[PDB]
């Protein structure tokens, strides 16, 4: 993939060639989760020196959004079109991720935008780009997504995780137990029909052995 | 939610007797309490059933039977008027003051529900005040209004066995 | 029959979910390596599992739910009538002549 | 204990119709009880092997036609099968003729059947029509003449394999013929008073329900996804349209059906549960997790 074909010249330099090629892949396109790349040591070694805003502008754009870089602006160096664009596309995906038909408004107050057209057109090349699938929807002026892309898990999140697929599993377990109980049921009614349709026909055909003298 | 246990005590109360005949407090706490829930018949035929002497010999159960015929016609401003007309004992008195909240909440349902553009008199006499009963309702609850014409526009406001019991039933 | 078929693939939906859990602790704990491209997949089939809690959804669930409740009742009245048939039938036998 | 009843040996009369009670047979035989009405048998039954054994047949045939043999046995009032035998007959799509070599190829099929342990005899054939429908023709109407004339316990069926393949269900077609001589809708053909129609219905032993069901089992997805009563509407209406037409009839009878009709009613109201029951185990599995 484009990190594997990325990953391989980050081992020997550091330095400033070390933040150009990380500004290289923040620039190119098809690259959107940061996982492997933050990883390394030589990154994380940079928080020491004068290169932590690199650093910082790298976490911001593994795992927070755009308002992340609002506060902050002024902190980290001066970003290209696509670097922005790119950063945008990560914020609508994890907007996406939490709720499935993200209103208009929103996305416009997340987005720091100030026409409608300029983000259908955000939005539509970010479908282009294939990292969300939806349609938008201009009578009620919302988005739907039916799948989005994971981004970024840091390792402190993995627990909430468990928590969640641990939920399911329980869900799982009640409905099972419910449905035994029920099947169990059904079958003791049908059978106690047939018994008492039974115990009827004794009756009957004993009180024939008595007429029948 | 507290007077129904009085209710169907005073039902019980009155459904035996030694004579047939209850004292003068508790067939007026019944009519009362009749009179509160919106039970006009049983009020009613509760005012036939007593007898001509005890009726005659206590005058609260008059301005109680005068209330239960003001609230009989629907005329809802008289029965503000008649129900605070007299004096009313410790022993009725907090059924007063629920039934015109009842009735209150009657009113303010109605309004809300048969009218969308009524004479701000009108309703104000529905309500009870006619000065800020009105301001109240526009602010409040956001209910429309238009001077002048003094013109308000209020606006209305465990699963699975009974499948497998139905399936159950069906097939045999 | 029917509550039994579906529920051997619900065990087995449930057994592939309990499968993955058990794969996303091991990785937590460190029993195997941290392959930081399986969780990301995981995280996102965690975030798609409130599926369509939309109004529309919700309001056509319950138009399905009345329809066939009412197609029930209508099966249900004639099985009654059926019964009720067989009962008069068996009584103008016995109690009344002809 | 989760399955409750399971199957260790234990059966019911659903395994108990695979046997050959001689002594009954060679009775019914002998007494001959449908020679005696024109209206007998209205009920066949033909187990699933022999139905996908015929399906196979036909659509190896292809474009063209095939025609085969089939083994069972009569039962009282029903008319049981259960084997499928195919035949090495060629010709044009639009008529096969029998040559020597299935005069020869059935007689020694039931020569080695009889060595195998089979004890079943010929019940009648199956012939594929490619296209046009499920009718008998001409010179079918007459082989069945001949046949149901000379060897009184028989049946003839009729599918379309490209109308099955091509619309997703079966066109089995068993008939039976009036004989010469009774007397007493251009879909069926020309022929619609010589010929009548039957109904088809299918069974399966305890251990072959255990293996399909184990079989379809890896179908799961579907199984939980399918979310029936959206796809079989048009079904549906039309049972309760033939619901409603059973009930006039019943009315005017009582002026017995009222049975059948409470039996279809129940029948349909049983899958609508079913559908409405399914759907609410997938809402309460799918969305009722993570708030």
């Amino acid at each position: 993939n484009l990190l594997e074909q990325f990953i391989l010249l980050a081992k020997g330099t550091s330095g400033s060639a070390l933040t150009a090629l990380i500004s290289q892949v923040l620039e190119a396109p098809g690259v959107y989760v940061f996982g492997e790349l933050l990883e390394l040591a030589n990154v994380q070694e940079l928080a020491e020196g004068a290169n932590a805003a690199y650093l910082q502008l790298l976490n911001l754009f593994a795992y927070g959004t755009y308002p992340d870089y609002i506060a902050n602006k002024e902190s980290l160096p001066e970003l290209s079109t696509a670097q922005q664009n790119k950063l945008k596309h990560l914020t609508i995906v994890s907007l996406a991720s939490r709720m499935k038909c993200i209103p208009y408004s929103v996305l416009l107050k997340d987005l720091e935008m100030r026409n409608l057209r300029e983000l259908e057109d955000l939005i539509i090349e970010a479908v282009y780009t294939d990292i969300i699938q939806g349609k938008l929807d201009q009578r009620n002026q919302l988005l739907e997504v039916d799948f989005c892309i994971g981004r970024d898990i840091r390792k402190k999140d993995i627990n909430n995780i468990v928590k969640t697929l641990h939920e399911w599993c329980d869900g799982c377990e009640a409905v099972l137990l419910g449905i035994e109980q029920q099947v169990l049921r059904a079958n003791q009614y049908k059978e106690n029909h047939n018994r008492t349709q039974q115990q009827v026909e004794a009756e009957v055909t004993n009180i024939k052995k008595t007429l029948k003298a | 939610f507290s007077f129904k246990k009085l209710l169907d005590q005073c039902e019980n109360q009155e459904l035996e007797a030694p004579g047939g005949i209850a004292t003068p407090p508790v067939y007026g706490q019944l009519l009362a309490l009749y009179l509160l829930h919106n039970d006009m018949n049983n009020a009613r035929y509760l005012w036939k059933r007593i007898p001509p002497a005890i009726k005659s010999a206590n005058s609260e159960l008059g301005g109680i039977w005068s209330v239960g015929q003001r609230i009989w016609q629907r005329d809802f401003p008289g029965i503000y008027t008649t129900i605070n007309a007299h004096q009313w004992s410790e022993t009725v008195q907090p059924i007063m003051e629920a039934l015109r909240d009842a009735t209150r909440r009657r009113a303010f349902a109605l309004v809300s529900q048969a009218y969308t553009s009524i004479i701000a008199d009108d309703f104000a006499a529905f309500v009870g005040l006619p000065v800020e009963e009105a301001v109240k309702g526009i602010l409040e609850q956001g209910w429309q209004a238009d001077s002048t014409t003094r013109m308000v526009l209020p606006r209305k406001p465990q699963q699975l066995a009974r499948l497998t019991d139905y399936v159950a039933f069906l097939e045999n | 029959e029917h509550l039994i078929a579906q529920h051997s693939a619900i065990k087995m939906l449930h057994s592939r979910v309990k499968l993955i859990l058990e794969y996303v602790k091991a990785s937590e704990a460190g029993e195997v390596p941290f392959n930081h491209e399986i969780l990301r997949e995981a995280y996102a089939l965690c975030h798609c599992l409130p599926v369509l809690s939309t109004d529309k959804f919700k309001t056509d669930f319950y138009d399905q739910c009345n329809d066939v409740g009412l197609m029930a009742y209508l099966g249900t009245i004639t099985k009654t009538c059926n019964t009720m048939n067989q009962f008069v039938n068996k009584f103008n036998v016995l109690y009344d002549r002809q | 204990t989760w399955e409750l009843a399971n199957n260790m040996q234990e059966a019911q009369s659903i395994d108990e119709i695979y046997k050959y009670d001689k002594k009954q047979q060679q009775e019914i035989l002998a007494a001959k009880p449908w020679t005696k009405d024109h209206h007998y048998f209205k009920y066949c039954k033909i187990s699933a092997l022999a139905l996908l054994k015929m399906v196979m047949h036909a659509r190896s045939g292809g474009n063209l036609a095939v025609m085969g043999l089939m083994l069972g046995k009569v039962d009282g009032e029903t008319m049981i099968i259960m084997d499928s035998f195919a035949l090495p007959v060629e010709g044009t799509e639009t008529r096969v003729n029998a040559q020597a070599a299935a005069y020869e190829y059935m007689a020694a099929y039931i020569e080695n059947a009889k060595q195998v342990g089979r004890l079943e005899n010929a019940i009648g054939w199956y012939h594929s029509h490619p296209g046009y429908g499920c009718w008998l023709s001409g010179i079918n109407v007459s082989t069945q003449m001949l046949n149901q004339q000379f060897q009184e316990p028989f049946v003839a069926v009729v599918i379309d394999p490209t109308r099955t393949i091509s619309a997703g269900k079966v066109n089995l077609g068993a008939f039976r013929t009036y004989p010469k001589g009774y007397k007493p809708i251009e879909d069926f053909g020309v022929h619609c008073k010589q010929y009548y129609a039957l109904e088809v219905s299918y069974f399966k032993s305890s251990l072959d329900r255990k293996l399909l069901e184990l079989l379809w089992n890896k179908y799961w997805v579907n199984t939980l996804s399918s979310s029936s009563l959206l796809t079989n509407a048009d079904y549906t209406t039309g049972q309760v349209f033939d619901l409603s037409e059973k009930l006039e009839q019943s009315e005017a009878q009582l002026g017995d059906k009222l049975a059948k009709a409470t039996r279809d009613s129940c029948k349909t109201t049983i899958e609508a549960i079913h559908g409405l029951m399914s759907q609410v185990i997938k809402d309460k599995l799918f969305n009722q997790i993570n708030i």
